[PDB]
This record gives structure tokens, C-alpha cells and sequence, in this order.
């Protein structure tokens, strides 16, 4: 998910 | 970590975490169905990036696991956008401030099939906030509540304790403005009941975005697609 | 007309106005569109009691007929569902649609799961019957109020009632305000289940499963 | 409207 990456960055 | 904070510390944490008000395209060209939905989709896509950074700065949200963070955001992302919209549209009666350069009325929504119903609901919520004299400190609490509450029963005990903290913050704000004991729990109730309509507006809005995806061309962001597919 | 009521008088009025717990046409002999048929029939008969129930809700009669119709059209499924999760409160992992119709998720699954989550949430909070009738009355008056200001004045009276109940339970001032908030936030999830449920019913009539004629009017009210 | 009828009496 793109949401995963955005939440980690 | 978020439970040790005072009500004042809670307010300051939320206020400072507030996302920026973004702008739409500056082309002043009568909108069409595709052009209007295009601007809104583009605007919503950029706002989501700032929402995620806002969410992580909401007290207690980092204490949640990555997947639990994903669930809460996937469930509430449109509610959070809409409550932001009606808050910005608060001092513009009969209008919706999507962006500072994108102020729309229901006549413009008539050129998009089914947009009027959702427009009227948003305008009603905004005027309700204006009638209640909703303060910014109350708004950031309400929006934080939506984030942690909307997906809490579709999975948590940590969240409920943070929800209790925000409630304490809301009462603390009302007692600070000189409200009586009765006026406090009455205003608290009034605010939270509006969250039910925000949910309703979001659900009705979610169907509209689903049908727009099936009708191809108002190109949805692939981030939006994942957010939409979650419903 | 109904603003001169005390908190205890409000509770008594709501309690005595409670609709009966109806039965389904369930026969353990017969063997899954049968379930929906039983639920559709059950909801159809419950609506008649709900209409007469709403009349006994303080302030509802003061509203015009056009407003009465609207509030019921918007909240009928919310009221049915909150009634269901209340009856299923003492039955963990099961939904008590009718005394003879107790269902688990195995026997739409996410609608069931959400209803099950709400019921377990009630059980954890130890929801009182006095708090329940307040919540059900709040839904009726609030769900369609945004499509005078008399309705809001009544809603505030119910809010005072809730606080008065929590005060008698021994909760602190902080504990009262927290519990009040917790209960009202559940109404958001109730609205959610209603909307999803309404969409499910919308696709069932087109597929044919046979809906009641009153239900078809309530369903088309959401367009 | 059936709802309107039943609400009247
Ligand atoms: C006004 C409206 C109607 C229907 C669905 C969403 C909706 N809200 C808007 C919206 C609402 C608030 C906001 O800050 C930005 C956009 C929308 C429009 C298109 C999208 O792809 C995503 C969000
Ligand atoms: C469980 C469920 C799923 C989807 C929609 C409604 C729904 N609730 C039920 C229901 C819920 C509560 C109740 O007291 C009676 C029926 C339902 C089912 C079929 C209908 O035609 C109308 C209501």
C-alpha cells in the first residue's frame, strides 16, 4: 500500500 | 504517552499539528462535470499527504501499530476532509471553501449528477457550526475524535482512553469560556451528534466516488483508489 | 408541552413507550434467502410499532406531520439496529433478531460483524435500559434534523436526562461527561451500519428478497 | 405515503 509508505515517512 | 498531557497541552498539540490549507488550480475558466470533479480529486489527493502527517502528530496515534493506523485512516479519511471543508466554509454562508481560490455554491454542484444532495448536507453542517459558534480548539478535537473513533469497532482499549482524554479537553475548553455545568455537557452532546451526519455525508460521498470510478474519466489518484477500495 | 418534564419523568415516559419484542416466522424445520425473508417480514411488523412508539416520544408530536415522516424515513433502520444490538447484549457472539431467531455470523457478514461489535461494546459499557431508551430517542430526533429550533431543545433535555442517570449511578463529574461522549460516538457507528445496510437492501429489491410495501417506501426515501 | 397514513391515526 501507498498508505504504508506515507505513514512510515 | 498521550495520557499524561494536560487539557491545555492537548489543545496546543492539536493546534500545532494542523495541516495547511492547500490551493486549487488557478485557471479561472464555468466548470463542467469532469473539470469540477477533477479539481476536487486533485485537491483531495494532495490533502491526504498532509492528513497522514497530521494523524501521526495526533497524541496516541503513534502508539498504535502500523496496520491499526492504516485502518483508522482508511475508514475516516473522507470524514476528516469534509469536516475540514465545512470548518473552512464556516464564515462563508451558503458557500463551500474547498480551497481559497475554489469557493463553490450548490448551483455549481448542479452540473454534477448527485452533487447537490451532498452539497446541501455540507452547507447545512457548516451553518450549524456557525450557529453554534464552533471554536478552532473545539474543531481540532472533533476531527481528532473522528480519526480514532470511526474505525475503532471494525478492527482497542488504548484508543478509548485517548478518546476519553479528548473529551476532557472539550469540557475543559467549555468551562474555560465560562459555560455552566449544564451548558457544558449539552454543548458536548451537540458537537458529537454532528459527527453522525459527517459519517452519513461521507458514506453518501463514498458511493459517488465509487460510481465515478466505474464511469472511467475523472481519473482517480492511485492513492485515492486504495483509500476507496478499503470501503 | 413537553419541555416541562423532569429527568425521571423523561425516563418513565420513554420506558413505558417501549415497543414489544416481536417474533419471527422462523421454523427450525425449514432449511439462505430464507433468512432475509424472515428479517424482512420481522422488520415490516416492527415498523408499525415504531411509528406508534415515535408518537409517544416527547416533542415528536409537536413536530409537523411532514417532519415526522422525514425523521422516521431517515432513522428507521438505525432504530431497528440499535434495538437489535440491545436485545443481543446478553448473548455474546449472537444477534437476537427475535426471541426465536438467534443468529451467529456463520448462519453481509461484515454487517453482522459490525452489529456484533456494537453489542459487545454495549455489554462492556454495561449499557442501562434507561440510557438505551435515551439513545434510541436521540437517533429519532437527530438523524434527519439536517435533512423553529424545537428539536434541539428536546435533544438538550434528553442530554440532561443522561447526565442525571449517570449522576445517580455514582459516576464522578468527569466520568459522567466521558460516558456521555462514549455513548454518542456509538451513534456514529450506528449511522454507518444503517447506511451500509440500506445499500444492501437497495440491491436486493433489484435482484428479487421480496420487500414489504412499507419498506419499499422507506427504502426509496434514501434514493 | 403509508408512513404518513399511519402517523396520522
Ligand atoms: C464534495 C464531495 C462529493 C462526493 C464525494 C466527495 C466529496 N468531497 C470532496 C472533497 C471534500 C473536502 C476536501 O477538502 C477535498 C475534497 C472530494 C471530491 C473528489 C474526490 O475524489 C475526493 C473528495
Ligand atoms: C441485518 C441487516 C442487514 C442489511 C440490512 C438490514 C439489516 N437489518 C435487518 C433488521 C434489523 C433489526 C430488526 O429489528 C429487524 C431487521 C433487516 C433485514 C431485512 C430488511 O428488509 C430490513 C431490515
Amino acid at each position: 500500500k501507498i498508505l504504508h509508505r506515507l505513514l512510515q515517512d | 504517552l498521550a495520557l499524561s498531557l494536560t487539557a491545555d497541552q492537548m489543545v496546543s498539540a492539536l493546534l500545532d499539528a494542523e495541516p495547511p490549507i492547500l490551493y486549487s488550480e488557478y485557471d479561472p475558466t464555468p466548470f463542467s462535470e469532469a473539470s469540477m470533479m477533477g479539481l476536487l480529486t486533485n485537491l483531495a489527493d494532495r490533502e491526504l499527504v498532509h492528513m497522514i502527517n497530521w494523524a501521526k502528530r495526533v497524541p496516541g496515534f503513534v502508539d498504535l501499530t502500523l496496520h491499526d493506523q492504516v485502518h483508522l485512516l482508511e475508514c475516516a479519511w473522507l470524514e476528516i476532509l469534509m469536516i475540514g471543508l465545512v470548518w473552512r466554509s464556516m464564515e462563508h454562508p451558503g458557500k463551500l471553501l474547498f480551497a481559497p481560490n475554489l469557493l463553490l455554491d450548490r448551483n455549481q454542484g448542479k452540473c454534477v449528477e448527485g452533487m447537490v444532495e451532498i452539497f446541501d448536507m455540507l452547507l447545512a453542517t457548516s451553518s450549524r457550526f456557525r450557529m453554534m459558534n464552533l471554536q478552532g480548539e473545539e474543531f481540532v478535537c472533533l476531527k481528532s475524535i473522528i480519526l480514532l473513533n470511526s474505525g475503532v469497532y471494525t478492527f482497542k482499549d488504548h484508543i478509548h482512553r485517548v478518546l476519553d482524554k479528548i473529551t476532557d479537553t472539550l469540557i475543559h475548553l467549555m468551562a474555560k469560556a465560562g459555560l455552566t455545568l449544564q451548558q457544558q455537557h449539552q454543548r458536548l452532546a451537540q458537537l458529537l451528534l454532528i459527527l453522525s451526519h459527517i459519517r452519513h455525508m461521507s458514506n453518501k460521498g463514498m458511493e459517488h466516488l465509487y460510481s465515478m470510478k466505474c464511469k472511467n474519466v475523472v481519473p482517480l489518484s492511485d492513492l485515492l483508489l486504495e483509500m476507496l477500495d478499503a470501503h
